[PDB]
């Protein structure tokens, strides 16, 4: 089960195939994009428009694809917003190679003029950057909002979207430090309950989780009581009350007065217990088992709400922020080894009657995990996406302040530096540099494809206004608005992450064209 | 059966070369090849093609078995090994046909191979201290090597991280394991980071490390074969109980017992605590209060160097251990290289080893720059191993290839034939070093042969600029050894091709 | 029927190819006999390669290449006609093996067109005229 | 469908175009034909190999139509027309696969080529119908190619004077059915005899009787087959023609047996009326058409009005050549008739040497028709490729993504003729174009230089009008078959 093909020929088995990855992930690019519907491995349907999970859940068996789809990872991984772009332009990179293939132009003679080309790109992209935080504080708070609506407004939450911005743009604000340079975007947890609309959605400045006290008769607040240290959790295997087994008993009882003993030995691990709570430093308990009635009465007097049944991660996610531990039993528990927060409040919303717990410092805290509401539980998935994604957006915005005026502008001025610089050419790289712009022009076209607009004349268009008038942005007009200028659209993508899809792309056609055989063997 | 199993032997010979044949040189093709793992590879290097091949038919396995030996007995020459020895066979297929019997092939190689030898150990120039030291040579070859690669701009960076890392090697017993390579992802190829020590994952997937010393001026190291751990912090484990009221009492029971393995350990006096299982949540905080190193996830590869490095070694039990187990290196930290975490010890003075951490935009971008610093460890090491040099880059066959034509017009008989084609099989390394680069073979090689034949005997291929040119002026040196010990290699290779006249096969 | 490239290539030459065989054992006064035999049953044996060539039933239109060129050199000269066919399936054979190596057809004919013009000179070099029978006879080893 | 129905036009059309792209150029690839009538024919000529293609594919005999009139048109060059044609057609596949509607395609290819024209009309290599230099030098040059090309510098003047003879300096066409070239057994090649006349293939009476010349001859054409089932009605059809006083008869070739019956035959003798035989068809419409007579078919409609007259009507046998001239006619209606005679060594060689003239004939006729030559090599493909590049970037729209790819076809030229010449293809058309960025007609590809010079320089110039019409007609082409938009048939 192995191949056999010889010559330049397997070049263009390798060629074709990448055109059929294409043909997937083409018509999602765009907020006029089409969806994809995802079958998955047990029947679930998916809809979404994220090339990121349309590569991610797309299967194909030619070992190119998995070549094109490992390597877009790192789109995701390390910048995280346009994993799309990578494969479309790198598909139309390829396509330009199958005709420069024809032409007779050697593979090494196609990659090296796609190395030198991207060197002129990136350098005239970096001529027309703009400086996003310009100016004052309050304008660089301002901006950072106007672009990250537009990561948003292209949602299922496009309606009222801006309430989804105001969580973002406030939550980076609360995360971002500028002495520190960086964003550790670990520090948001995105989370949410199904159901519920885009205004049950709310920011909140600490810690929540799927989780609810275990007694109604317990405080629903716990305060440190003016100058205690904070409030504790408990996180233990085993509840605060007389051990009893949760697999099986086998307790022989030989008399009414063994019978009853028992209870006689409840008693004092109820109060020891539940004074071992206290003792051990806990204001509240959240054990993987729940706890006795009995104790549980003993811990009102003491103000100890409790929770049971509840996995490791989930309270390890407080006790990043509480720098609590896994303390194998209550006695060795501490100040310290049950971690710290000011307040702990059980929040209903509306008609929903779940009442989540928050656990807050009662000051900046060192995470938030933010309260996501949608009318469908699909929507919650892909509406915490849009949450995950705008908070790379402004995670991109801070690290760089760097930006380009985006739409397909920024590629259709790149591709017109590529024109100026064909001229200089005046050699066997002139074929491949003017190539480099025919791939450029995918974009702008893929772009207004999906949009609707002329496939041809847009490109015309955009090339026009670009050319013989400004650097200006002349942008698509996929968004439905009178005419171009992104500028006054405020519809803005980061500097750095054009460049990385530019040199990743480029990196794609050293990994495709330098292929020559492909050999796929065996099991046994 | 007969010459016509040679002649099915030799097509079978033919897959093999043309398979490897886009793998040489440094501007080659890499091959896919999808494993029995599902473990996908794209690789350049002979051997690892070789590795997983996948060869069935037994004609073909031969060539495979040299070439093998090739990489282990020298060296390098994984990928020559398999040209030459292919071109050689496909120059037998005319004369095979005309009825010339394999001894009188095979003989001819045999002389050939004697008389080709004696003017590659005429070739050889002695370069040790040659007018050059370590900083000029290393460098003049490393800054060579390591050229027309995505370091382009940067490579007084990865000069940095070849040369003086190997020349920083142990001289006296060297050899590639003393540097490991390591994927960092993120940052940027002008900031990669290399370090005397090694490195050590630490990327567990509990949170609440970092809130303990990471850093020694004087660590003691302790190797366990056994975790540290009582509460997990994603799984658990059964624990056995044997009454109602000692339900809890095996829980604070597990406390005393893995407490009193950390409390013999905490007595120990380890400063730096390695295990090859996973670290737990006890353990975290208990040896945060002793405020000492503790961290699983240590490889062998990573440990035993460790021992090498601080002088410790490995005891899992935690009251027999000897005071030789123990070990003290002038520093320790975890780095936090590339914003993630990875443990490493820092300046060890006892270590003979180093490692290179790589970093960059991807992890295929490093893989790029990660195999070129491949090469680039193994350009320095045959640079001290070897004083013999030839010239490489193609010009060896050059000479070798016009000795052998004044051999063939002085010889006279059935060896002429045999002494051209043999002639004839060396231009199939140049044209491969021609055709994989991009260049105008049939242009160069005419060139070659007529550069060659007015007296220049370092004529070679440039890269750089398509022309022939001095390559042992350009410093593309390649070891004598390798190329006597690749050509004896290639001739006993077809001396086992053109010796089988049948093949018998067992089935069932 | 289209056929044209690698293909039309390969099959003018194993259509040259075997015409060799029937001329190669044709040469020398040593030479083995070929017969050949019509329809009505007829048969004629030779080593006359006039004849060999003048009787031989050739189908392939490569192949009436070949004879048309030959006949040409008996009515012309009436002696060579052997050596025609075997250097032609020779040149074409390794024609065929630089075609593979990606040269051109028409920079091989080019070369081959050379080598003529040069060989002309060298024959002059070579060639010696009706003398070596004045004060010695080689004619008398001819005779 | 009709996507389906332009996707087959457009491939059976581009599988004709890659027979015919490996036989342009002196170095051309040959091919082979097998017909169907049992002859294996193997031809570097492109009409030939079209010709007898018998192409069955009703689109694609829209491609010989292009030949044919391309023929018409110049007459030089009909490989190139076909060419044209395929790389625009295979240019036009991917325009329809970037979703262009074949009305925009077409409408764009019209204003390509009328900016087309314009470029070569630029470039023009100006001549003039006295330069005798220039037409001598071209004339010659087209004949290089031919068997003996040192004998054609003397077959130069033959061409050249003859055709400056028979059209006017101001003017606008030039017939070449008016230039009739007629082969001739012994001579050299140098030795061709032009008559400023019609020219009869026969002589006088075969048997005893001929007169030979005649003088104040009056010209009939009488056609019929004189012969018994018989004296006073064999005897009795021939004397009319003695009646009006007709002294010169032309009688059509029988398929029955001998013109006529030596009865009539030396009775036209007895008449003095000098007696021509086997005349054809189309020999007919040469010769009564500068004489400036009727054709009688039958030997019963014989009339007066259809006299002609001939100044000169003698036998020319020059070693044994016999072929009579007639000069002189002096007819209100008739043209400067053309005829020349082409002795030569074997029947085979005057054969093919003649056809090597009306190669020589379509030349001057370019010239005349339309005044310039052109760089040869492929020079103004290349040049015109700048041009329209250069104009697509000023152009907006579809529009100006059509010229491009306009351009991207006008290499198929200069690519072919650097293949078949052994070139690296880019190499070639990329030093054609850093030449071109420099000069204009200094460029070209030369096969004797293997490299890019000034064609000019190496005596290789072609008519403007060979360039003009390949271009023309090549539009009407791609618009004919991108307007195929079904195959019905009719019955």
């Amino acid at each position: 089960n192995k191949k056999r093909q010889h010559g330049l020929e397997a070049k263009k088995s390798h060629i074709l195939a990448a055109r059929s990855v294409a043909s997937i992930i083409k018509t999602s690019l765009g907020p006029r994009g089409l969806d994809k519907i995802l079958i998955s491995p047990d029947g679930e349907i998916t809809i979404t428009n994220d090339g990121a999970t349309i590569l991610s859940q797309m299967e194909l068996d030619n070992e190119i694809a998995k070549l094109l789809v490992q390597l877009s990872k790192s789109q995701d991984d390390e910048i995280g917003d346009g994993t799309t772009g990578v494969v479309v332009l790198a598909s139309a990179l390829l396509d330009q190679a199958l005709e420069l293939i024809q032409k007779g132009i050697h593979p090494i003679k196609i990659a090296n003029g796609f190395d030198e080309a991207a060197k002129l790109a990136i350098s005239k992209l970096e001529e027309t950057c703009d400086d996003i935080s310009a100016s004052n504080d309050e304008l660089f708070r301002d901006f950072l909002l106007r672009a990250a609506k537009t990561s948003l407004g292209s949602k299922i939450v496009s309606k009222d979207h801006d309430r989804f911005a105001e969580m973002a743009v406030e939550a980076v604000i609360n995360v971002m430090d500028k002495d520190r340079k960086d964003v550790d975007f670990d520090l948001i947890k995105m989370q949410g309950r199904v159901g519920g609309s885009i205004s049950d959605s709310k920011l909140i400045n600490g810690v929540i989780l799927d989780k609810d006290f275990s007694h109604p008769q317990m405080p629903k607040c716990v305060l440190p009581k003016e100058g205690s240290d904070g409030v504790k959790l408990a996180i233990l295997t085993c509840p605060f009350e007389p051990p009893k087994p949760k697999t099986k008993h086998k307790l022989d009882i030989s008399s009414v007065e063994e019978y009853q003993k028992l209870q006689t030995y409840e008693q004092d691990k109820f109060k020891e217990m539940i004074d071992d709570v206290k003792k051990a430093g806990a204001d509240v308990v959240i054990c993987q088992w729940g706890f006795d009635d009995e104790a549980n009465h003993l811990l009102l007097q003491n103000d100890l709400p409790a929770v049971r049944w509840v996995g490791g991660q989930e309270l390890e996610h407080i006790a990043i922020s509480t720098n609590g531990r896994i303390v194998p039993r209550f006695q060795d528990l501490s100040k310290d080894k049950l971690g710290t927060c000011s307040r702990i409040y059980e929040q209903e919303f509306g008609t929903t009657k779940d009442r989540m717990l928050i656990i807050e410092q009662s000051k900046e805290t060192k995470t938030v995990t933010c309260f996501v509401r949608g009318s469908n539980k699909m929507i919650v998935d892909e509406a915490e996406r849009a949450l995950h994604d705008s908070l790379c957006v402004v995670r991109n915005l801070v690290k760089d302040s760097r930006v380009v005026y985006g739409g397909g502008a920024a590629e259709v001025t790149m591709s017109l530096a590529v024109s100026e610089e064909a001229d200089k050419q005046r050699g066997i790289d002139q074929y491949a540099f003017r190539g480099f712009a025919q791939a450029l022009d995918t974009i702008p076209m893929t772009l207004a494809e999906n949009s609707g607009l002329d496939p041809i004349g847009t490109l015309s268009t955009l090339k026009s206004k670009q050319l013989k008038e400004k650097i200006s942005n002349i942008g698509v007009d996929c968004l439905g608005y009178g005419s171009n200028d992104m500028k006054e659209l405020f519809v803005v993508d980061p500097f750095i992450g054009k460049k990385q899809q530019i040199l990743l792309a480029t990196q794609l056609c050293r990994m495709i064209l330098k292929i020559d055989n492909v050999i796929i063997s065996g099991k046994d | 059966q007969g010459k016509g199993q040679i002649i099915s032997n030799i097509n079978a010979c033919v897959a093999v070369q043309e398979a490897l044949k886009p793998t040489l040189g440094p501007l080659g093709s890499d091959i896919l090849i999808v494993t029995s793992n599902q473990k996908t590879t794209i690789s350049n290097d002979g051997a690892t093609i070789l590795k997983l091949l996948d060869v069935v038919h037994p004609a073909a396995k031969t060539l495979v078995d040299i070439s093998r030996a090739q990489d282990a007995e020298v060296g390098d020459g994984t990928t020559s090994v398999t040209i030459l020895a292919g071109e050689l066979m496909k120059e037998a297929k005319p004369f095979l046909e005309e009825g010339i019997s394999s001894h009188l092939i095979m003989k001819g190689y045999r002389k050939a191979v004697s008389l080709a030898v004696e003017k590659i150990n005429e070739l050889a120039v002695d370069i040790t201290s040659e007018k050059s030291s370590g900083r000029e040579l290393l460098e003049r070859c490393a800054r060579t090597a390591m050229s027309s690669k995505l370091i382009h701009n940067n490579a007084d960076f990865f000069v940095k991280m070849c040369v003086d890392a190997v020349l920083s090697l142990d001289r006296n017993d060297l050899d590639d394991k003393l540097i490991g390579i390591k994927k960092i992802p993120g940052g940027a190829m002008e900031e990669s980071l290399f370090i005397n020590g090694v490195a050590f994952k630490k990327t567990f997937s509990y949170a609440g490390f970092e809130q303990q010393p990471k850093k020694f001026n004087n660590p003691k190291i302790l190797s366990l074969n056994v975790e540290l751990e009582l509460k997990a912090e994603k799984d658990n484990a059964e624990v056995r109980v044997e009454h109602v009221e000692d339900y809890q009492a095996i829980v604070d029971a597990e406390w005393q017992l893995i407490f009193e393995k950390l409390r013999q350990v905490e007595e120990t006096g380890a400063n730096i605590v390695l295990s090859k299982l996973p670290i737990g949540d006890l353990a975290t905080q208990f040896f945060a209060d002793r405020n000492i190193f503790c961290a699983g996830r240590v490889s062998a590869d990573d440990m035993n160097r460790v021992i090498q490095a601080v002088g410790g070694s490995i005891q899992s039990t935690t009251s027999d251990i000897k005071p030789e187990h123990l070990g003290t290196c002038a520093l320790f930290e975890e780095m936090q290289i590339g914003s993630e975490r990875y443990n490493l010890f820092q300046g060890c003075p006892q270590a003979k080893t180093c490692t290179l951490l790589l970093r960059g935009g991807a992890e295929q971008v490093i893989a790029e720059v990660e195999r070129s610093l491949h090469d680039a460890i193994m350009i320095v090491k045959r640079a001290l191993q070897n004083k013999l040099i030839v010239a490489g880059g193609g010009a060896t066959e050059m000479e070798v290839s016009k000795c052998l034509r004044d051999y063939s017009k002085t010889i006279a008989g059935k060896q002429q034939m045999i002494i051209n084609a043999f002639a004839k099989a060396l231009e199939v390394i140049p044209r491969q070093l021609c055709e994989n680069a991009g260049f105008d073979a049939i242009e160069i090689l005419n060139k070659l042969r007529l550069a060659h034949s007015k007296g220049e005997k370092w004529y070679g291929v440039v890269f750089e600029t398509e022309n022939i040119g001095d390559n042992f002026a350009k410093f593309v040196w390649e070891p004598a050894l390798v190329k006597i010990n690749a050509l004896n290699s290639a001739t006993e290779a077809t001396n086992l091709i053109l010796s089988v006249d049948e093949t018998i096969t067992n089935k069932g | 029927e289209k056929i044209s490239g690698d293909d039309i290539r390969n099959q003018n030459v194993l259509a040259t190819m075997a015409v060799a065989n029937v001329v190669k054992s044709s040469l020398g006064p040593v030479g083995l006999d070929k017969m050949l035999v019509d329809d009505i049953g007829d048969f004629t044996v030779t080593n006359d390669g006039a004849t060999i060539l003048s009787l031989l039933d050739v189908q392939h239109p490569a192949g009436k290449i070949l004879v048309e060129l030959a006949q040409q050199q008996d009515r012309e000269i009436g002696d060579g006609t052997t050596s025609v066919v075997i250097i032609a399936s020779e040149l074409l054979k390794r024609a065929n093996e630089l075609v593979k190596n990606k040269i051109h057809p028409t920079t091989i004919i080019t070369g081959f067109r050379v080598a003529l013009r040069e060989a002309i000179r060298f024959i002059n070099e070579v060639l010696s005229t009706s003398v070596d029978t004045l004060g010695k006879e080689t004619l008398i080893n001819i005779a | 469908k009709p996507q389906e129905v332009r996707k087959a036009n457009i491939i059976a059309a581009r599988s004709v175009a890659d027979a015919i792209r490996t036989s342009l150029g002196p170095k051309g690839m040959d091919k082979m034909i097998k017909t169907s009538r049992g002859e294996i024919i193997i031809s570097n000529d492109g009409h030939t190999i079209l010709k007898q293609m018998a192409i069955l594919h009703p689109v694609a005999r829209m491609l010989v139509e292009v030949s044919a009139a391309q023929d018409s048109e110049a007459g030089d060059g009909t490989t190139s027309v076909v060419i044209l044609t395929g790389a625009l057609l295979g240019a036009a596949e991917r325009l329809l696969n970037k979703g262009i509607h074949p009305t925009i395609i077409a409408d764009s290819f019209q204003s390509a080529a009328k900016r087309s024209v314009d470029i070569l009309l630029e470039m023009c290599h100006k001549v003039s119908l006295s330069d005798r230099e220039q037409l001598v030098r071209a004339a010659s040059t087209s004949l290089s190619s031919k068997i003996v090309s040192q004998y054609s510098s003397f077959l130069a003047p033959l061409a050249v004077d003859s055709v400056l003879k028979i059209s006017d300096e101001n003017s606008k066409n030039v017939d070449l059915n008016d230039i009739r070239l007629v082969k001739k057994v012994g001579g050299t090649i140098d030795d061709t005899e032009m008559i400023d006349g019609v020219v009869l293939t026969q002589t006088a009476i075969k048997s005893a009787g001929g007169p030979t010349r005649k003088e104040k001859a009056k010209i009939g054409l009488i056609q019929f087959q004189i012969s018994p089932p018989e004296r006073a009605y064999l005897l009795n059809i021939c004397k009319k023609i003695k009646k009006a006083k007709c002294n010169v008869l032309l009688i059509q070739k029988s398929i029955l047996r001998d013109a006529v019956n030596d009865l009539a035959l030396h009775f036209l003798s007895k008449l003095n009326i000098m007696v021509v035989k086997d005349i054809e068809r189309e020999e007919i419409e040469f010769l009564s058409k500068g004489l400036g007579c009727k054709p009688i078919a039958d030997i019963e409609l014989f009339t007066e009005d259809r006299l002609g007259s001939a100044d000169l009507v003698e036998e020319i046998d020059s070693d044994g050549s016999k072929i009579v001239r007639v000069t002189g006619i002096r007819n209100n209606n008739a043209r400067p008739t053309v005829s020349v005679v082409i002795r030569g060594a074997n029947n085979m060689i005057i054969d093919e040497t003649e056809r090597s003239l009306h190669d020589a004939l379509c030349v001057i006729r370019c010239l005349v028709k339309e005044r310039g030559l052109i760089a040869g090599g492929g020079a103004p493909e290349i040049e015109i490729s700048r041009r329209l590049s250069k104009e697509a970037r000023s152009m907006e729209g579809v529009q100006a993504f059509i010229w491009q790819e306009f351009a991207s076809a006008l290499e198929v030229i200069p690519t072919t003729l650097a293949e078949n010449a052994g070139l690296n293809s880019i190499k070639v058309v990329t030093e054609l174009r850093s030449k071109h960025e420099n000069g204009e007609l200094n460029d070209g590809i030369s096969v004797r230089r293997s490299g890019t010079t000034n064609t000019y320089e190496e005596h290789i110039l072609q008519p403007v009008l060979v360039s003009t019409s390949a271009i023309t007609l090549a539009s009407e082409c791609v618009k004919s078959i991108l307007r195929i938009d079904d195959i019905a048939f009719s019955r």
